[PDB]
């Protein structure tokens, strides 16, 4: 049911299907970890010129 | 020929070794199909056959921590499983559970899916689970990584995923980090040499609390691994894995790059550098 | 002749802790004999109960302690000896352990032994293995965590050994490694176990900053790589160096560039004698050696 | 045991490993079986299927030589199954298939099978023809026994038996050979000291033509590997094997036995010599 | 051959059945080679002395 | 370019053979890798027919011839990485005899190559297990039936390597093997594979005899000796018995009893090195290398 072990398949090629994100989409200022960080960024630059 | 339910029997027999706490006396199988004879053989069984059998070998390779190794294995599977004849409520079923370790593998290899062709396998709240994993790695949140563990720790330890993950993800999580830092430091503020007092509070903040910084005090491999006071080193490890091309002068303090416009000169793509120093072929059922 | 039995062979291992710890710097072969003796006798029997655990759990203490000792005196003893009998007790204290949780019952120190177990082989992936498919409560004991941590940071994706197969994305976190090692909190025989680790930990460290180094940095200070490797002493680095065939220069650095082997193990050049942590020891002298045995709840 | 079908699934398997002629593959199936875990289930699945696992962990050690080996299993596999209704085809025919091998596995370690208990399982065909090179290995006749081979060579070909009788039946018949001789020359005629020159008359009578003697002009392997020209090797080999207890004398060109009736002292008997210095374990399952 | 191979047993201690001989003798009698034994065993005998 | 066809492979090897076999003795290391392309550059085109069969076949062939004059004109060529390609070459002929059979062809030359086979590895049982599976026709070739004499011949229950399974009742017939050595009938390149294992065969053979002399025997005559393993003359004697500790006596006999080891290949000593039986040599002589390498019919 549950376990990692695979079902019976019953009883009785086109390759494609690329199912790797290729590049990225997403927008790097909506995400709020990510603008800390140039937020921070920019602190040290101003300071530590 | 004349040993048509081999490929079966073996599959019967190995995930039996599984079910017991002793999947380590699957090799021996394992390694019966590199016999010249046999190996041409492998091809001519049914595919939902080889399907299986990948599967295992994949889940194999993992319990001894040789990622790409395992990667290759689950890619054969679950891409043989896609242009499957059928479709029944068990094939797919098959493919959620090669999911469920295919997933955490292309991580740590710096692969990250498209969850187009998944979702008639997986759970949109799956999804969102791995999701939420898939973006803390992306953007070097170290602090976001191990949280994500320390939720999900209890049936990633069931599917021996927990250990695998908190040692394999770091150091792509790290790439990641440093890459931000780098992009916007040295390509758009043109500044050659980087400051280890900058990685420092660049670290503190992804990393967070440490283990017997205030508040945190028992040790814990979510809190006791990772601490912002190493920079020289999360560098020397990243450089190591040829995931950033640069350099350290311990006494002066710095880490040194090359000065350049273009982002992927210093911090080549993660995935390609991984695979190049740990070369795995499809065809080596052992 | 007569194999003794268990009310009494508990009281064999009382006196030899209350009594001849103390002469341990040399009373070690004949403290061996005695404990290997303990052992045997007891699964002449086919005895596994709170006896058979009891004396085994403070054998492997006993032979934790036995490290250290020897290899702060010079008293060069058997090479592998103590280690594998420190491995045939966990071995059976481990499926001892298995049993016990089977039928129903528990053993108020597995976690303790488990973490050891954890520091014998702490470059295989077996034990992250098994250690993944116990109790929670024992995966999340403070004792296993700090246990997995330190083999997490020792992992090495260049670490070569003849048969060792590298694993990519490992952490060589030398650095947070010897952070640990001066913890407060860190158990104190643990810490005699993880020192059979110095030299290779090390010069994995080493051979990994040569190579951030861009060709004509100019050498590396003592003062300094006794901070990044914990040394003990000026001496002893300078000793390491002399090893490896790295250089010294002017007295006060060396020359990592100068390091050129792949591994840690040269091709036949028996190993650098093993070494300790001038504050583990000392942690050491203001308790007692039984103490550090007895120490532990009771069954 | 747990996961009953194990052993089931194992002997499915091997017996494959065989049909397409790489019964060395099946060492590796073997080997699973030595962890002290599943040592201990190994006697708790159905009788049957032990006792098919020892018969062809049997056939598998008497491929490598190893006689005794090959013995144990034949032995115990062939005692368990007469504990089954010995009523039925499938039972007794598969008792038939087990002696095929445990008779000549028994014979090269000095061991007659006793043709009461074998007569429901065996042909008088059978039991005749297995009855003369009984005879010839008993009364040392080389000629006899190399032309018994001879005239079996395809089957026992097929069954893999030729090789193992061509060469370790041999020094069996030496034994009884030297044996007969042993007793009227020394236990009857007081005559403790053998002169090669007898012993030469002796192997020339048992031995028959050899290769590059008068009308025996190409080699076979019936007539290549034993000549009555080499005396002393073969008393040195029987001494070596501790089947003979003498002393030789190149010089004096003679060989010399103790002084005695009794001659079990000087000719042991040839089984409990043999197993002695190659001892062998029911409860090895590899 | 493939009839070399277990048929399937059917479906649902006593030790004994000592199926091995004790010694060598009492197996058929060989005139031809142990009469022609012995014969040389005693021209030896009574030649060489 | 790509890969060279069938026909000018073949070409190329007739070049070896027509005029750089004279030059063998030094730097077959050459003939070695320009041999070891053509097996590979056939192999490579996935080409299985006679030009293979054919070149194959004498590449083994020269590999034999090279075995003898390296060690008769003991010039160093290897610690014998050569056995290697000898194997590799014949497992790669035994395959193109297998599908041709299996295609319902014939190779005219098989035996021959089967035989060969047989003596590469000559206590593997593996070998005597699959000859039994061939073609009654081929298993009962002279030269194959010769080479299961010497593989019976050769086998003794007294062997000592490591790794090694001692089987039950073997010969040891080293009185039949330097017998079969010696006859006109056997094929010359055969009996150089087989001067591989005179130094083995002899010191069993020693250690077989030396047994079976009670205590006070008088040391035996170095001429006894050199007639039964076939010695080329007093000074290998002599050379053979200091090589494993056989001490002598009157630089005119051995006392067998002080022989003293188990195996023929002793503690992390240099292997004696290879010999040779002068029978051959002779043979040899009288003879052309390029003669021997075209034995046999043709594909």
């Amino acid at each position: 049911e549950e376990d990692d072990e695979f079902e019976d398949f019953p009883i009785d090629a086109v390759t494609q299907t690329n199912i790797w994100e290729e590049n990225w989409d997403d927008v790097e200022v909506d995400d709020d970890f990510t603008n800390e960080l140039k937020a921070e960024l920019d602190r040290y630059k101003r300071e530590n010129q | 020929g004349k040993q048509r339910i081999l490929l079966y029997l073996v599959n019967k027999l190995n995930n039996i070794y599984f079910r017991i706490e002793s999947p380590q006396l699957c090799s021996n199988i394992f390694k019966n199909f590199q016999p010249k004879s046999m190996l041409a053989h492998f091809n001519e069984y049914q595919l939902d056959q080889q399907i299986e059998y990948r599967y295992l070998l994949g889940r194999y390779y993992l319990l001894n921590s040789q990622v790409h190794n395992a990667f290759v294995q689950f890619n054969e599977a679950f891409q043989s499983l896609l242009n499957l004849p059928l479709t029944n409520q068990a094939i797919t079923r098959n493919g959620t559970r090669i999911l469920n370790y295919m997933i955490p593998t292309g991580l740590i290899l710096g692969k990250m899916v498209k969850w187009g062709p998944l979702r008639p396998f997986l759970s949109q709240e799956t999804i969102d689970n791995w999701s939420v994993l898939y973006k803390h790695v992306r953007y070097g949140n170290i602090q976001g990584v191990s949280l994500w563990l320390r939720q999900n720790e209890r049936h990633l330890c069931a599917r021996q995923l927990l250990i695998v993950l908190l040692e394999k993800l770091p150091m792509v999580t790290y790439r990641n980090l440093i890459k931000t830092v780098i992009k916007s430091w040295t390509t758009e503020w043109g500044q050659n040499k980087l400051p280890y007092s900058l990685i420092e509070r660049v670290l503190q903040l992804s990393i967070g609390p440490t283990f017997e910084d205030p508040g945190a005090q028992e040790i814990t491999i979510y809190n006791g691994i990772h601490s912002p006071k190493n920079v020289e080193n999360v560098l020397v490890t990243l450089i190591n894995l040829g995931l950033l091309r640069a350099n350290c002068f311990p006494q002066l303090q710095l880490c040194v790059v090359k000065k350049t416009t273009m982002i992927q000169e210093i911090v080549p793509p993660v995935n390609e550098r991984i695979t190049k120093m740990f070369p795995a072929h499809s065809h080596v059922l052992w | 002749s007569d194999v003794r039995p268990p009310h009494i062979l508990v009281k064999t291992l009382d006196y030899i802790v209350d009594n001849l710890l103390t002469t341990l710097p040399e009373s070690e072969g004949f403290l061996w004999d005695r404990m290997r003796s303990i052992r045997q006798d007891f699964t002449y029997q086919n005895y596994s109960g709170p006896e058979a655990v009891d004396c085994n759990e403070r054998i492997v203490r006993i032979h934790l302690l036995i490290l250290h000792i020897m290899v702060k005196s010079n008293v060069e003893f058997s090479l592998q000896q103590e280690l594998e009998q420190l491995h045939k007790s966990l071995i059976t204290l481990s499926e001892i352990y298995d049993d016990v949780r089977s039928s129903g019952g528990t053993c108020p120190n597995e976690a303790e032994f488990r973490a050891y177990a954890l520091l014998s082989k702490i470059r295989d992936p077996q034990y992250d293995e098994n250690i993944q498919r116990l109790p929670k409560h024992i995966f999340q004991d403070k004792l296993v965590q700090m246990a997995l941590c330190f083999r997490r940071v020792i992992s090495n994706s260049a670490y070569t050994e003849r048969g060792f197969v590298k694993t990519e994305n490992c952490l060589n976190f030398y650095a947070r490694f010897f952070q640990l090692m001066q913890s407060p909190s860190l158990p104190l025989l643990m810490g005699f176990f993880l020192q059979m680790h110095l030299t290779d930990i090390r010069f994995y460290a080493l051979r990994a900053l040569s190579h951030t180094l861009n060709k004509k940095h100019k050498p590396i200070p003592f003062i300094y790589l006794e901070n990044m490797l914990l040394f003990n002493n000026r001496q002893e680095i300078i000793e390491f160096c002399n090893y490896y065939s790295i250089e010294i220069i002017n007295g006060d650095a060396a020359d990592l560039k100068t390091l050129q082997h792949y591994s840690h193990k040269l091709s036949e050049t028996q190993p650098l004698k093993k070494t300790y942590l001038t504050c583990l020891e000392r942690r050491l002298q203001k308790t007692t050696y039984k103490g550090l045995i007895n120490g532990g709840e009771d069954n």
